[PDB]
């Protein structure tokens, strides 16, 4: 169905030349007349909403999972290798996590080794591979840690570090779907 | 030059706010701001505050966060050493360098009482493959073992922060630390500790959040502010919990004046009080002012010159001041009106008996700490608790955590107390062992009950009679007529009636403090004339109590009062005295006569056996009280009845073969109630009283 | 002989509770109910009541059904000739003969103002394959075209039970039937009529209705019923409604009498209708006296004269006469303390505007008739709609009805009528269509603005300084100042400021009838000194609302008023009689020396270019208000920030290539606003006076 | 799986020979002292249950579900035909609306006679064939109507008729299932 589109970056691989961002005076950091005018008006309408409490409806939820589900039909996954390594790929959020962790076998040394992904903090592991992306929190775009019992074993590949990227470079691919869609 | 920064880094500028997430290094944002961001789920960010102080969190999406809005939890607002409102500054740092080493020590007060080694309790499956975000001097907190331990972060290799690796390794060497004054406690209340009442909260949120916080932009804003504000309800809801955590979070001076506390001090000590209390918290400005049980002031001379010192005080106030004087009390009409009057006390807020819904948050709050089986429901546990206040949940987990402990030093070692786990059973318990039976509806009524109704007793009949047309005391075997004569009088003397068994006035737990007491003798007042009944007097001892009572009761008078006791023995003498009650009337089990008198009574409303002996009846039964007697009586007409329709059912499906066949002789089957009916209703059990016992009731005046 | 069948057909005896499933066949029963007397789901089962009429319903299971409880709706409950509480008797009826023919009338009230053939519109399709069972006499009812038609079943062959089969002949030959006594209106108030609040009813039933229902056993039972109730909340709220239900319910017969309707009549008349009215009511015992709007009797001679007879009658209520005397009111304090006390109103029920959850309910009761589009979604209406009453929920299902029967005599075919569906959008229309902008949560303030935050207007200044240190009209283009002038005033008088809209005075759907028009003036009051400002006068127009304003004006003077209108043309010239308000004070467009006064001021905030002349801004910008050259200064700043932010970029950027590069006698970039500045932030719109209303303005005075 | 068990009742069939249920007095629909005791700790409790609202989980929907297959595992069905005719059946909790259709059209006097069933008041016709008779309401026991396009072909079946036995009867085997399990 979808296609992987696979890439792979590390912090080192980051140019890391960019200049320092700017420190910020006291300034930035006190309120005008007119957020402390706003600020009330967030306790306001906090108030009267927990007053007049607001129905929570079926309809609504089903709805509400719509317009998400359309507004990101396409989700960005990076698994992230003990060795700091990240591997991104494009999934369905009707794919499953057995279909992330086949997506893994794919691209690791060998698929014979044994591993597991989970998602922190704190540490929570993924037994479902019949759960799919969006029910997994996994969803519109996540972060993974690769977990392994002999870690020593997942190098990822090898060729593919050759072909490894700029963490910068794998968000304008991410950015992409996120501010717009597929295209 | 100002706007420029604020326009430039908006999407870098955000607000503090409550967070959903109680996690430590967990730190909230609406999607889109995720995506403007270019955010993943579970990724890390820097924090910044106006105070230099930096933090490291992971970043996850909420639904319910707005897009302007960041928001956090207890922890991290105190790392980055900021509160609910403040400005943030938040950038997707990526970078950040696996721990080589890192250096944690715990907090001295938090560890009182245990030994064990820490690490392997708190430390060690909090950091296990977590990969969490950690800052120098970073507070946290590990929860564990009923007790809740914070833990400092010394340095960081490399520094100021990094995160955690399964190879990063962790120096726990060193000695517990002194806390410092720059950090408040996590043990000191928040909002994050109140339940029951989100409401609420944002109704005082809304009107003193901001005065507290910055009322100079307040002032320039042009809204005037409430001078004062009543918080009312029962007692243990939580208003003194809301003053305290109202005044931490907006970072504002706080200070108690309890109403009776204050009011014991010699006169001319009292006024000087409120000045210092006052002249205190505008030195200390902004400040709250918690007035706890302001009915003890302002519901002699004396007692109206410290109301006139505090609406002088209240009066006194100016904007400027910024100071906002909070009270608690039962209900706002027991004040009086000259302060609820525009200018000093605007403003009130119910927080009242929470519903099952509320309940359940007030569980959660005070569960986070022990360990709890997978087989405990809190929501079921919040359907079965009624009537509870927060006081009262709070006191009920804080038992069923003693009965998981009750299975087993003074001091104890931290990793069993730790992997200790409370069941549902040990709630059950503790939601059985110790509870009322209070709140207990207490109802006004007019008693039909005539001297007819009662069976014998006329010795003591006459007696009463003549009393009417200070107070009595009834005792003797339950179930012979104590409750039966009290009301026998109140509609003689035409008045109301009220049934109070003792542990009505006591409330869950048994607690001996009791501010019930009067509010019984308010509604024997409200209702008159009346005759208060107190049953089972001897059920005040779970002390305080008694006292209190004979003060209320000698400060009135119409209204009669009437004692009843099966175990008069223990009933303290004080109560007895002859200016308080004088009758000490002994009601024993009916005699022979009476038990006739009281066994016709009953049978009166259906037919009886030609064969059965009424005079016989009261032989075979006479251990009997008035109670067993009008059961027996019931037993037997079941009996009948049950008979009699087996019989008639016995008849119908006899009549299948011919229903055509009509007899005019042949009448219906008469019910009737004969002696073996009552014969064999005698076995249904059994309560009886001890032949010793009689002596002693009989021995009791003295 | 009693307790036998009791005993015997305790399977069988039941008693009516309140039902879920409003269709009119349906009958529910609890589950375990069920399977003892052998019932499938769907089964016919039959029912009778004392009064001998028996009833043919298909019984369902209920989980929320007590066993010894049946619950039934209002049509079965009137055929059956039973209330709530009442004992029916039960049997599983197999047998039932299809219908070979039946004969069924209209009631003639009930199909008034429609021509059509009603059998093809309502029979025809509740009686297609639903198999319904169906006795003589039965009364019952179907729903469309805004429409409740009741029916009444004339003969069934056979009798007195059949079921309607599709081989079932429905004979409709005849005349519209009269309706008779014994049947109570089914367009009478019941509870079912009632959404919202479930507890308040449930809280007044338990206190009612038993004394009501029979007070002989509830005499006996000994408990002291309230002898009156106090109802209380805003207008429309369902007080009246629940009165005429509950009395209904009960059987109890209503009297109403009306708090303002009874004080109109002349000294003596009224005293003697009090009187009228407690006799008759205890004439036809047992009964509800409603007294509506109980505030406008005790809140003078004659004044306490009413209110003494008031309190004899109510105190001369025995229990013995059966009636309970129900009142309603905003708030218990508006009331005389002397009623509120024991014995006379007890207890007191709060009946409030309903949560979201609580309209629905409110929605789906008055939606029952009409049709709806399935794009319809009510419980979002409910999210939607806030601050409504049910009186408000109502006239909103109502004028959406209207809307879509504004697509098209004055006798309408009942055909088309029925057929007509209500969308979303009808009611998006009718939400919109008709509302404030009310509750409104009037604030009050001191404001910070002084003389000099007002550019201008100096002429004005003057003569309003020296009026102070009995009312004002100020009258002008708006966005000139009308607002700031007011503050002005209460910052120099030191006293508090109140704003307030026209249309907060109306309600919803712009009723003229206001109860808050002296709420303001209550809170104005509260507040001492004050200033009470009315914004945009002229909105009052959506009559009585203007005289009830000078009667409550006219009634106090301390408090200052002000009105402020764009449109004074319209005004009613009564408000400005010059014992009300004597100054008329007209505030012009700022003169060319004025708006550089403004714009001096506005600018002062942020550094301004060299090449600006502020007297040519007050050229180039003229027809402006105030308000127009606050927000063109501050387009100016927004023009000039992101002008220099997308330049400062454009540096951070250019130093990717040489970052190491630093360069002393190059400094940073000033930002400033210049002329070209203000020449694009011209552009934004628009809000002009026509040159002709100026003169309008001018000639005003007269 | 499970065994139909099928039978056949009409009401002619129904002995009728039955004597008539004793009118009742007055005395049996008016009430003791007691009910109206009873009558007020309803409102009391009913009221007090309003003031307090208890929570509905999850948990307790799916642990009542529970109890409630566990307390009925075998579910009777009545098919009542328009010539009065009554099919009787068991079926289990999750059996389908297929599953009874099905077991409609063995016993007919035809399988290629197409018709619908539907439960009253109001008209409610299955379309679901998927839908299990627990979330159909068929559970416990229901009774369900059979309509057709042209009801002249459904007779149900001749030879049952020699079969078909009184309701009465039919009770008996459906009580059994009722007051106590399947056995
Ligand atoms: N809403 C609540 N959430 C959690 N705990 C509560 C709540 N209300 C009361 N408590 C508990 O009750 C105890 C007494 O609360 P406090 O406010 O001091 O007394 P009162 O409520 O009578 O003013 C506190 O220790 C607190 O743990
Ligand atoms: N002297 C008596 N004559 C008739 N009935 C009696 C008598 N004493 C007790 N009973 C019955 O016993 C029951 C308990 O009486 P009560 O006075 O309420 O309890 P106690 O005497 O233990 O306070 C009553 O319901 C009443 O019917
Ligand atoms: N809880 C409610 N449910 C349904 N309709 C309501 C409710 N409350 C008010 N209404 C509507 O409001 C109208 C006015 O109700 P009424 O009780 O007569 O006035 P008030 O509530 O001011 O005493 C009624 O016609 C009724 O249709
Ligand atoms: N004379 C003035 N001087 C300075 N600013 C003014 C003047 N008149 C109006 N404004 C600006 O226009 C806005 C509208 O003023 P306001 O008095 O509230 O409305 P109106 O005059 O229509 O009642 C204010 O925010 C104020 O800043």
């Amino acid at each position: 169905p979808v296609d992987r589109e696979p890439v792979v970056c590390h912090p080192d691989l980051e140019e890391r030349l960019q200049a320092w961002p700017a420190e910020l005076p006291d300034e930035f950091f006190e309120l005008t007349v007119d957020d402390v005018r706003r600020r009330l008006a967030q306790l306001k309408s906090e108030r009267k909403r927990l007053e007049e409490a607001p129905l929570v409806t079926k309809a609504f939820r089903e709805a509400q999972i719509k317009e998400k589900l359309e507004r990101y039909p396409k989700v960005a996954l990076r698994v992230l290798f003990p060795d700091r390594y990240v591997l991104q790929g494009f999934f369905r959020p009707s794919e499953t996590v057995g279909d992330l962790r086949d997506f893994v076998r794919s691209h690791l040394g060998n698929p014979e080794l044994s591993f597991y992904l989970f998602i922190t903090p704190p540490k929570t592991v993924l037994d479902d591979h019949t759960q799919t992306l969006f029910q997994a929190n996994l969803f519109p775009a996540a972060l993974v840690h690769l977990g392994a019992e002999e870690p020593a074993g997942v190098y990822l590949e090898p060729g593919l570090l050759e072909h490894a990227i700029s963490p910068s470079a794998a968000d304008v691919l991410v950015a992409r779907y996120m501010s717009r869609a597929a295209g | 030059s100002t706007a420029i920064l604020k326009q430039k880094n908006r999407p870098n500028r955000l607000i503090v706010d409550e967070a959903i997430n109680e996690d430590n290094s967990v730190v909230s944002l609406s999607q889109p701001k995720m995506d403007e961001l270019q955010l993943f789920r579970g990724d890390t960010v820097l924090l910044k505050g106006k105070k230099r102080r930096e933090a490291v969190c992971i970043v996850l999406s909420d639904d319910t966060c707005s897009d302007e809005k960041i928001r956090m939890n207890r922890v991290v607002r105190n790392n980055l050493r900021v509160r609910l409102g403040d400005v943030i500054s938040i950038q997707p740092c990526p970078d950040v360098k696996y721990g080589k080493r890192i250096h944690v020590l715990p907090i001295d007060d938090t560890v009182e009482g245990i030994t064990g080694n820490l690490f392997e309790v708190y430390l060690k499956p909090y950091f296990l493959e977590a990969y969490r975000p950690i800052r120098k001097g970073d507070i946290f907190l590990v929860r564990g073992g009923m007790r809740a331990v914070e833990f400092k972060v010394v340095e960081t290799d490399p520094s100021p922060y990094c995160i955690v690796a399964p190879d990063t390794v962790i120096h726990c060497e060193g000695e517990p630390i002194k806390r410092e004054d720059e950090e408040e406690s996590l043990n000191e209340v928040g909002y994050d500790d109140i339940g029951g009442c989100r409401k609420q909260l944002a109704q005082i949120k809304e009107m003193v959040e901001l005065p507290l916080r910055h009322p100079a932009l307040f002032k320039a804003i042009g809204v005037k502010p409430p001078r004062g504000i009543l918080l009312y309800g029962p007692p243990g809801t939580g208003k003194t919990l809301i003053a305290r955590a109202v005044a931490n979070e907006t970072g504002a001076f706080f200070f108690l004046i309890n109403g009776p506390e204050i009011m014991s001090k010699l006169a001319g000590e009292s006024e000087s009080n409120l000045r210092k209390a006052f002249e205190e918290a505008e030195k200390n400005a902004p400040a709250i002012i918690f007035i706890d049980e302001l009915d003890a002031i302002a519901p002699g001379e004396v007692e109206r010159r410290i109301v006139s010192q505090l609406l002088t005080l209240m009066d006194g106030l100016k904007q400027r001041a910024h100071v906002i004087v909070m009270a608690a009390t039962n209900r706002p009409n027991s004040i009086d009106p000259a302060l609820r009057r525009f200018g000093r006390f605007d403003r009130e807020v119910d927080i009242g008996i929470p519903d099952a819904t509320g309940r359940l948050e007030i569980l959660q709050i005070h569960t986070k700490n022990m360990k709890l089986a997978d087989d405990v429901d809190l929501e079921q546990v919040a359907n079965e608790t009624h009537g509870h206040v927060g006081a009262d949940l709070a006191a009920l987990c804080s038992e069923a955590a003693l009965q998981a402990i009750r299975k087993k030093d003074e001091t104890i070692d931290a990793e069993v107390m730790n992997s200790l786990a409370v069941t549902m059973d040990d709630f059950r318990w503790a939601l059985s062992q110790s509870n009322p039976s209070a709140l207990r509806e207490t109802v006004v009524e007019v008693p039909q009950v005539t001297w007819e109704d009662i069976g014998g007793l006329e010795d003591v009949k006459r007696e009463l009679q003549e009393l009417v047309q200070k107070g009595v005391l009834f005792y003797g075997p339950p179930g012979c007529g104590k409750t039966l004569l009290a009301k026998a009088i109140a509609n003689e003397c035409q008045a109301n009636f009220i049934s109070i068994k003792g542990p009505e006035l006591l409330t869950m737990w048994f607690g001996e403090s009791e501010a019930n007491v009067r509010e019984i003798f308010d509604k024997a007042r409200q209702a008159a004339p009346c005759v208060l009944f107190f049953d089972e007097l001897d059920s005040i001892a779970k002390d305080r109590v008694i006292n209190q009572i004979l003060t209320e009761m000698d400060g009135m008078s119409n209204v009669f009062i009437i004692g009843a006791t099966n175990r008069p023995d223990i009933i303290d003498p004080a109560i007895l005295r002859p200016g308080r009650l004088d009758q000490l009337i002994y009601i024993p089990l009916p005699d022979e006569k009476s038990r006739v008198a009281i066994l016709k009574a009953n049978l009166r409303k259906s037919p009886v056996a030609k064969d059965v002996d009424l005079e016989f009846l009261a032989k075979m039964t006479n251990g009997f009280s008035g109670a067993d007697l009008t059961e027996i009586c019931q037993r037997a007409c079941k009996l009948a009845i049950r008979e009699s329709i087996e019989s008639e059912i016995r008849r119908e499906r006899e009549r299948q073969t011919n229903p055509s066949a009509m007899e005019v002789e042949e009448d219906d089957p008469v019910p009737e109630i004969r002696r073996d009916h009552f014969e064999e209703a005698m076995r249904f059990a059994r309560r009886s009283v001890s032949d010793n016992d009689i002596r002693k009731y009989e021995m009791f005046a003295q």
